[PDB]
RNA sequence: GGGGCGCCCUCUGAGCGUUCGCGCUGUGAUGAA
RNA sequence: GGGGCGCCCUCUGAGCGUUCGCGCUGUGAUGAA
């Protein structure tokens, strides 16, 4: 067992004892977690495992990508909270002075990401629908990086009206599309491409396979 | 004179055209109320915090982030538009955390997202406070797991220890705590692994350290082999699992108890209030108990003219840690105030929490001036 | 208010005040939320009376979908405070219970079978 | 005239000098007997076999495979030389499937390699038996760990059933089996996450089948989040736990059961014998108790002049098969050899397990054929 | 989840939903084992995970060993039996139809090495000392393939001294040594290797690493 | 045999057998392993003795080391069918027990303190 | 022949089956929870 | 070990503090485990 500093601000490497090497976050609360993922400690620090499968941007650092938004005082919208297994890791590369403001639909995972954002306090979840960004205009703040991964045909133009809205200038977007590899770069891609190129700014394209064999993401300046 | 409205947490801010604050009135930090607004929100109604604003300065136009109000706005007489991602609006945003201060709405950033925190969260059970319906029953399963979970573990634990003792004797009387016992079981086994600092990896002073090892090499009992060790492992693993699983429900049972009857949680706690539905039955059967009914939920005492006498609410830190002769009258407040958070939760009504905390507060403290 | 079922005409809100007062000295009666819900729970309460203007709303709610359980009927009056004096208090109660009308057995028989009219 | 000398498992085989059968004596197959045998051939004691061999041939040269015999065989007036890998006991191993039928040891290669297992795990566990002592005491820790684990398997169970009825009451009745339960709930969660295919995979007959999922559809319960389901599975995963646990245990049982006292457990079982123990307190005290008070140890019966009475001792398949009125008279013929059983063990001795059981069938079918 | 056969007989290899791959042996008594290894089903068989850094074994297998004659009905003995869990899949590769016959010393281990072989009818043990196979010349059988790994300095003349016993002409041997790595081929392992041409054909010699950090295997052909 | 702790002269192993036959017909004894165990924990034995052809020896091999915890003296006899007849049965016994000497008396007197010098 | 205190109060202790030859038995017959 | 009637159904129900102005109180005073 070995933990080591990589690239992206808070985000670590495990070496393990049979070789494999699994992304790895700074546990900013200790003592919990308990059942699921699995807990070591290295050199006084605790650390928590973060899996490439479960997790789409976990995916993405491992597929190689180059320039990560999310570091230390980041403030996030976050548009498809869910269970919380991924902005649990972003809650920990944050740390305690950036927050993460969280947006899932269905009550039946909401619930979950409740007791996730409880002991957490840097998550700000809310029950609400992404396509209405008047009904937490209320509540949350404008961030830094806007997160988009929801379970619509539509989410291109979802994410931009919630962008013109929260997201600050100079920011960043990452959008989830269910996007198949060939050797082009990003005409396969053009149709979400230009939709953005209207007003955002495209820096990189990442196709998730084999990760999640569906989704690819697609990282965003906004102008 | 044209005044761009802001609504937010903090309250209402008038802005003008240029993102210079006009006037503003600041919301209280009152959870119960800042939720109910908020709902209203959705629906066009505004913050009552906007109606003395917009008396304050009566403007010739105003413009409204949410296209819900303006009708209601209208209503009032004023001349009102709609502006949906206005660059007033993102400028607000752009200084929240400032601002929050500025307007007087805390002190710090700190308590700012300490009291964001625990709004996101209600917030949003208020939405599903309208919910599936069988929510409490479940709770009553948590709790009573968790009773099983503890009844459980002395068991083993007991067992454990019995076990352990034919290796090593002198172990079962030096830590009382069976949690611990369980931990040196588990990653060790034989008495010989052990060493000074391998036990200050667990948190031990060096006064104990010194006696454990001590009788390490003066033990009494026999040398023991991996069958026994392999086999005591797994009780001991299991009592590391099981004190695990019962600070993991106690997690759930928080994030249940919040959602389906808040202002019972907000007085007595989590736990305590889970329990008192237990005895019940169900949160509809906590409302149809009065008062009196309450105080005496241990069944036991009444029923002969329990363990921990004179109600079972007196695990209230203000009933335990207050003298005995306090304890009569402090019982009927706290079984007063959990008569009304019962009901208020009955219908699933708003959060009163804040203000019941602070009305037994009164009365406690009444209590204690009177000699 | 929310919690009330049915409307209340003046002139059978204050006979049903008549009602409670001829019983304080004639029969036997409960005063206050508490003692009110003891009463129907045991099913030795006739007629309910429940005040309109508490806050809040919620601490009497729980009694209109109580009674109809039970099968014991319940009536609304305008004011805590003309329902407080009346019951010989100083203060204003919530609602009232009756057990034994007393001198009031034809006047409560006839306010039963006015509010199930206004019922349904 | 020169004789090469093999000893081994099967008995006693006199070869030539290229390798062909002159003369055998075969081993009953006595556990006992050739454990005794092969603690002696350590030592340089031949066989008994060896002995009988060696007289139906009186060579002029012996050769012996060991070396500590060499004296021990000369003793009787035998020229005895000693070679240590000869070519002649190669290949008597080459062919040793075979020439244990040869020689009449064994019917078929199955029950050979059935018996030298038996034996493999008795001759390694004698070598054990003069124990680092305390060994008996453990196994009174571990069967009073199975009935801790067994105790709180129902515990857990009943409150799971309880729990689960909230999201699917139809299952409950279902089925009656505490394991199958938890199993269900652990790796599906919500009711419409089952199948048809997905319910084989345990091992289901049709017909209840259909009855399960015909009851999902029309389920009375509420619906349910994975809140509950993650909470619920806590301890439904607990339960399949404590299950292999206990499973684990037994085969632990097994190990401790047959090295400390094994001649009790070849009469009554493994967990028959340890639970005895448990009552006494430990082996010696078992051997003080005369054949009389091992028949009562119930102790509630006798006090009255417990659950399931005429003695603890009934759970054996004679006395629960055999119909009520054998009962006493069986009764008495196993705490007669239970007696033995324990001072044979107590002053560790050998293994008269074979014997016993064969004295105890004779006169089990002495009482059965007398009406 | 999914389960492949792999050159060796017997052995398999598992694929995993995080991709990871253990290797595999049919679980020749299933409903055990309980708890310390992983319990798997696919397509109707049940089948035991074979962790290569316990194991030395294993550890050969991922390490490259060519040819493995421990296969169905192999007659094995094992001359370093320990607690049980590395022969329990030899027990598994031989199957029903072959036989182990285990040798340990010291009896903190048999006794737990008494347990696998209780539930296992092809696996005999035995306390005894390695150095005196007199002393089992009576309980075992001529053997196939003679595995040996034992905490001694003199391994290599105590393994040869049992291979002219039960060891089978033209049979093999798996010795393990403490043995470092460059680019000759055999030259470092001399003193063990030219022990063993006296009497013995070398094949293959594996240094384990880094599933066991100072041990190495040799696979003998016995003359 | 191995359980046997002194060397018993064949002089006094036919006046133990003397004193237990004596004891059948005046007084009372304890027939059979079972029974003489039971005889030593109560406290009413008063001389044990011990037969030594007993094969598994390990049946009677507690008796003398049970003796010198509750103070009884213990003795051996040669063999096991001369212990058998002598206590009026067909059938041999591994041990007997003394309660009631009877008319042996001076007999066990004389035992009791013969066996207690090739002791120490 | 009658009653209050402590003690050992941790089944009983010699027979049963039989073809009338003899078998199984204090290394526990038979009687009980 | 099995069933039909009433009862407690799981505190009491109006007072207490006071500087004699008035305060806290049936949205529970006081008396009890
Ligand atoms: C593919 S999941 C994201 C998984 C997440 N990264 C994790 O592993 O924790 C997308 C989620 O978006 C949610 N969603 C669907 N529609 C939404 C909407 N209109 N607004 C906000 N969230 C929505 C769904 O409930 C779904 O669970
Ligand atoms: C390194 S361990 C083998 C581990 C094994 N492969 C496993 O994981 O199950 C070597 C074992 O050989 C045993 N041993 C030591 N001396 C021996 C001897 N003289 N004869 C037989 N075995 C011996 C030791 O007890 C030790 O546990």
């Amino acid at each position: 067992i070995t933990v080591k500093q990589t690239n992206m601000e808070n985000i670590y490497e495990c070496e393990f004892n049979d070789g494999s090497f699994r992304l790895c976050t700074r546990n900013l609360v200790p003592n919990f977690n308990v059942y699921g993922e699995r807990l070591i400690k290295y050199e006084g620090v605790e650390y928590r495992e973060w899996n490439a499968f479960r997790s789409k941007l976990a995916g993405a650092i491992l597929k190689g990508l180059k320039t990560n938004p999310i570091r230390k005082g980041t403030k996030v919208l976050y548009l498809g909270a869910a269970s919380g297994t991924t902005i649990s890791h972003v809650s920990d590369i944050i740390e305690l002075n950036g927050k993460a403001y969280g947006v899932e639909f269905s009550p039946r995972v909401v619930r979950e990401l409740l007791l996730v954002a409880q002991r957490r306090p840097n998550i700000f979840p809310l029950l609400a629908d992404a396509r209405f960004p008047q009904s937490y205009k209320s509540v949350v703040e404008n961030v830094d990086v806007l997160y988009v991964d929801i379970a619509q045909p539509d989410q291109t133009d979802i994410a931009i009206y919630n962008a013109k809205f929260f997201l600050k200038v100079n920011g960043d977007m990452l959008l989830v599309i269910k996007a198949v590899t060939k050797d082009p770069k990003e005409i396969y891609k053009t149709e979400v491409e230009k939709l953005e190129n209207s007003n955002f700014e495209t820096i990189q394209i990442i196709n998730l396979d084999p990760y999640d064999k569906d989704h690819a993401i697609v990282l965003s300046k906004y102008k | 004179v044209k005044i761009y409205l802001i609504e937010h947490v903090i309250g209402a801010v008038a802005y003008d055209e240029n993102g210079n604050i006009v006037d503003y009135i600041t919301n209280p930090r009152d959870l119960g109320k800042i939720t109910e607004e908020l709902l209203n929100n959705e629906k066009g109604i505004p913050f009552s915090a906007t109606v003395e604003l917009l008396k304050k300065v009566n403007p010739q136009e105003v413009v409204v982030e949410n296209e819900a109000e303006v009708p209601k706005l209208q209503a009032l007489g004023y001349r009102v538009s709609y502006e949906p991602y206005s660059k007033v609006s993102r400028i607000f945003r752009e200084s929240l955390p400032k601002v929050a201060i500025d307007i007087k709405f805390a002190s710090n950033e700190e308590d700012y997202y300490n009291f964001l925190h625990e709004l996101s969260l209600e917030y949003t059970r208020r939405k599903l406070r309208s919910a599936a319906q069988k929510r409490d029953l479940l709770a009553i399963q948590a709790v009573r797991a968790m009773d099983d979970i503890d009844k459980t573990i002395n068991l083993f634990s007991e067992r454990l220890r019995e076990w352990y003792s034919i290796h090593f004797p002198e172990l079962d009387k030096l830590i009382e705590d069976h949690e611990e016992y369980a931990t040196i079981v588990s990653r060790f086994g034989d008495r010989g692994f052990l060493t000074i600092d391998s036990l200050k990896e667990l948190g031990f002073n060096e006064q104990r350290i010194n006696r454990i090892l001590d009788a390490a090499k003066k033990s009494i009992g026999a040398d023991i082999s991996e069958d026994d060790l392999s086999a005591m492992r797994m009780i001991a693993n299991t009592i590391l699992d099981l004190y695990n699983i019962r600070r993991n429900l106690n997690n759930y049972l928080e994030g249940v108890m919040k959602e389906v009857a808040p202002n019972v949680t907000a007085l007595v706690g989590p736990a305590l209030g889970a329990r008192l539905l237990s005895i019940a039955g169900s949160l509809d059967e906590l409302a149809k108990m009065p008062a009196s009914t309450i105080q005496v939920l241990g069944a036991e005492k009444a029923l002969f003219r329990r363990p921990p006498k004179h109600g079972i609410i007196f695990q209230y830190p203000a009933i335990h840690t207050s003298p005995r002769w306090q304890r009569g009258k402090i019982a009927r407040a706290l079984a007063a105030k959990l008569a009304i958070a019962a009901r208020v939760d009955a219908f699933s009504g708003r959060f009163i929490g804040d203000q019941l905390n602070e009305q037994l507060k009164k009365r406690i403290d009444e209590i204690k001036e009177k000699f | 208010a929310s919690y009330v079922k049915f409307e209340v005409p003046q002139d059978l809100a204050d006979k049903v005040l008549e009602a409670v007062r001829k019983a304080k000295e004639s029969g036997k009666i409960k005063k206050g939320t508490n003692e009110t819900t003891k009463a129907v729970e045991r099913g030795q309460a006739k007629l309910v009376i429940i005040a309109e203007d508490v806050q809040p709303e919620e601490i009497v709610a729980h009694l209109p979908l109580l009674c109809d359980e039970k099968k014991i009927p319940y009536v609304y009056v305008s004011s805590k405070k003309a329902l407080g004096e009346a019951c010989g208090l100083q203060v204003a109660t919530a609602s009232a219970a009756i057990l034994e009308p007393g001198e009031a057995k034809d006047l409560v028989d006839e306010i039963i079978k006015r509010v199930n009219e206004i019922k349904g």
